[PDB]
RNA sequence: GCACAAGGGAGCUUGACUGCGAGACCUACAAGUCGAGCAGGGACGAAAGUCGGGCUUAGUGAUCCGGUGGUUCCGCAUGGA
RNA sequence: GAUAUUGAAUGUUGGUACAGCUUGUACAGGAUAGGUAGGAGCCUUGGAAACCGGAGCGCCAGCUUCGGUGGAGGCAUCGGUGGGAUACUACCCUGGCUGUAUUGACCUUCUAACCCGCCGCCCUUAUCGGGCGGGGAGACAGUGUCAGGUGGGCAGUUUGACU
RNA sequence: AGGCCCAGGCGACUGUUUAGCAAAAACACAGGUCUCUGCGAAGCCGUAAGGCGAAGUAUAGGGGCUGACGCCUGCCCGGUG
RNA sequence: CGGGACCUAAGCCGAGGCCGAAAGGCGUAGGCGAUGGACAACAGGUUGAUAUUCCUGUACCACCUCCUCACCAUUUGAGCA
RNA sequence: AAGCAGAAGAUGCGGAGCCGCAGCGAAAGCGAGUCUGAAUAGGGCGCAUGAGUACGUGGUCGUAGACCCGAAACCAGGUGAUCUACCCAUGUCCAGGGUGAAGUUCAGGUAACACUGAAUGGAGGCCCGAACCCACGCACGUUGAAAAGUGCGGGGAUGAGGUGUGGGUAGGGGUGAAAUGCCAAUCGAACCUGGAGAUAGCUGGUUCUCUCCGAAAUAGCUUUAGGGCUAGCCUCAAGGUAAG
RNA sequence: GUGGAUCCUGAGUACGGCGGAACACGUGAAAUUCCGUCGGAAUCCGGGAGGACCAUCUCCCAAGGCUAAAUACUCCCUAGU
RNA sequence: GAGCUGUAAGCAAGCUUUGAUCCGGAGAUUUCCGAAUGGGGAAACCCACCACUCGUAAUGGAGUGGUAUCCAUAUCUGAAUUCAUAGGAUAUGAGAAGGCAGACCCGGGGAACUGAAACAUCUAAGUACCCGGAGGAAGAGAAAGCAAAUGCGAUUCCCUGAGUAGCGGCGAGCGAAACGGGAUCAGCCCAAACCAAGAGGCUUGCCUCUUGGGGUUGUAGGACACUC
């Protein structure tokens, strides 16, 4: 699960409950499968909401 | 989100009303296929350009229209006798085409569709007034000279 | 242990005080206990002089953290916080 | 659940200023006594009650703002009415609504996202996926972040001493 | 190359299990019952792609309980689910 | 004769691809994979060790043509598949 | 000191830095005084009763595996389904003898149908019993022929059957007609390497000699009772010196 | 090197909310850096830091890159201790 | 420059002053597996296609060289729908892969035992271990800094600061930095402004893209007018 415009991907962090008990978890970026250009060729590929926010081509 | 309207789309607006509309309604609707362009985009400049161009053009055109409303004014007396007979009676038929004919008497031509006279003109010979009505934006000052045959 | 009141009654009063404290008891440590005497202001009584809570021994707990009041303390370049 | 992907539209709906609100009801009682910055104050033909009545305001008093038989009609504490009877700044609405930009839910739509372990063609001697077209759903779901509930399915631990 | 007979518990029966102490009254069983699931069924493995379920479709699959057959399976929904 | 240059089952691998922190998991085309399918030699002799393999007589299978004869037409095309 | 020269040396340079010569207070701050406090009162703290520093040996402590041997067990990464459990694909085995189902033909029977009797028929997780498989009883064996057998009897033996070959399921798992069964003679959580010299308030052991002195098994507190800290008791040294 | 009308000096970036991680620093007064989601600036009269935070002052110009020596380590080779 | 065909002791034998054996530098051969790469596979094997040679009357057989995938460039083609793109075809590439030194450096992922005399915050420890990536060293780097003074001027490493300031069920424990003294010493290049052109869409510069001038700066600098 990558983003083809930026290096966004899953990263690991620790879930901490009350009493601060530590449990390992994961953090996923907000990817979306969407139909866009990569070269002049169009394509369907992953992209993040943040990346889409900066007005990219569909 | 702001985008050039491009065309007229109901509430959307009319060509030229580039506005900041919500995404999707734009990128995923209006922009795709439909009229659109995003005012925020550099195209905004192209827009301004073409728009100003056309506007200035047309305005100056109407201005020169009032200009020739004056142009044809100093005109030499229109000497198109309308077959004046039995005094005021005029065998000749006076109407707007009649006026424009009295007109092309040296060369210049006009369009009979510009006359301004509600009532038909009484078939007289007097100072037949002819308020040239080329366009709403500019009428004109004139009074052709009917004559006797 | 107390009828020379420490038991009972009346009037006044808030020492059921602040700063302390020579010495001593008890003690592994932590703590616990008594303490004359000094100063500031009192209460009682004319005065002497007594009063630093119950007639003596139980009625009560560490540190950390947090709350509240006073602070002539510190407060990260300086003034504030 | 909130938010991003994620919106169009009508109707039901919080605001911001535009037109303004009236007797602005103490047992009593001329009408229904909230701002006495002139309380001793004018108006300038132009029609009054008006078969009967007002969008409106009282456990049916009427009011002033006007309506299908209305051309001069008139309170101010003082004939039988008291505290400041508030009668020609422009009051805060006594809190009322209309036409105007914004917010939530129910509605239906579609392109238009997103989805399709539905169909036709091609990539292609391919039941993978992917390009088009059609069709069905549909701003939902799925997925990302956060939040609450449930949760021996799973994990780390505790469960005292004398005797 | 069968000892047999009479009775009684338990289990209907053939079968299966603690290799290497225990072969049974334990497990299974066909039968019965309750409950879930309208099909990208539910349930399950996996993170997810993928699958099994099933190239199956409530006369089918999953789960709980009881266990041929015969007669039956009463009352209580206060509590927990 | 058994197995190869013949075939495929389960399963495995797997170009593109789908998914996944990375390694990798999955899987289409396609390939691998006998324990199966198809497939022409057998009965006597022989030494110390081998024998349907070596020798003896008879066979059969696939393919090839320096060659031989019988036939068809060398585009109203014979033959091949 | 680092560092620079210097036979991996000594020595030279290197004054950054560190400990004392002043302490009191939380601190501002003051200073042989200072803190408390209204106090020039009292009391606490080193006053006044001035040696520390650098290095070496030795005792002991602290962090390091710390004195040496020993756990059951935990976690990370891999290797195993040639045994065994289950499953998939494809082959193969089961001497012999009994019982006699369902249907079907004939005859009778009936209006027709039911039905009745023969003949045929050949079904069964059917019966008896070899191969094969299982392991119920007894004996022997028990430093055995054998790390689970042998001898004589037993049970199934056409089925939910036995069995060959090729494959799949891998341990915070897999399989399980369900015993905590099996997963390479190991299973209430396999095996191999690493963290790892895990930790062990527990058990064992700890090596040459002589001399001086020489205990305790008690109090208090302790998730404390066979452990530990302080006190008592022992020893060595420097002082007070005559307290005992 | 003088002048300083006008222009440029790194945007979904800094920074903030939410939940995490690294800073010796465990959410604490918590500065500073980075990650995932969402929100989201200014352009020299401008911006960031000086351990919350504000003001004055001091220092500095992020959101673009390259940059040797001092430093770390021996499967090796050569000569030695 | 004189014994030598090793280990090893053989005579059946032969080479050596026409310079051996031996030692060093550079070359050639280097079977078959192995990233293994023509295809397959159970390592050390089996069967191919194409080009050219050996060989047969031909079939059979042999020798040499190519034939994996992905990525880059170029060319041809460019379905559906034949604008056009995937897709397909050909050619050119000392291109990648895989190994390694059980070391070192970056990162991505990330334990428990144990200490706390139990135990969950914490510790062990961002250690062990797994994964990716290059280097001979790597990371770091020329200030949106350190610091508060008649101030210093890239990073890195050594002593010192200091077991201090701090953090911490304020427990167990963890724990710096700057000033100072040393080794070493390198500072540079861009984007932006504007100029030039060529870049066409025109909606006459709003964007091209390649160069150069234009430039790398904080008591501001550069574009822009005045200087080699």
């Amino acid at each position: 699960r990558k983003c083809v415009i930026t290096g966004k991907k899953t990263t690991a962090g620790n879930n901490r409950s009350h009493a601060m008990n530590a449990s390992k978890r994961t953090w996923g970026a907000n990817l979306q499968k969407v139909r866009i250009l990569v070269n002049g060729k169009p394509k369907k590929v992953y992209v993040s909401a943040r990346a889409l926010k900066s007005g990219k081509v569909e | 989100m702001k985008v050039i309207f491009l065309q007229d789309v109901k509430g959307k607006g009319k060509k030229g009303e580039v506005k900041n509309v919500a995404d999707g309604y734009a990128h995923n609707f209006l922009i795709k296929k439909g009229l659109a362009v995003e005012a925020n985009a550099s195209n905004i400049s192209a827009l301004n350009g073409q728009k100003q161009k056309e506007k200035k053009e047309a305005i100056a055109e109407l201005e020169q229209a009032k200009s020739l409303k004056e142009t044809l004014e100093k005109l030499t007396v229109e000497l198109s006798a309308k077959s004046g007979e039995g005094g005021r009676l005029f065998g000749s038929v006076t109407s707007k085409q009649i006026t424009e004919q009295l007109q092309k008497d040296h060369n210049i031509k006009v369009d009979k569709r510009k006359l301004e006279l509600p009532d038909g003109i009484r078939a007289l010979g007097y100072t037949n007034v002819p308020v040239k009505l080329h366009p709403e934006v500019q009428a004109v000052l004139k009074v052709h000279v009917k004559e006797e045959a």
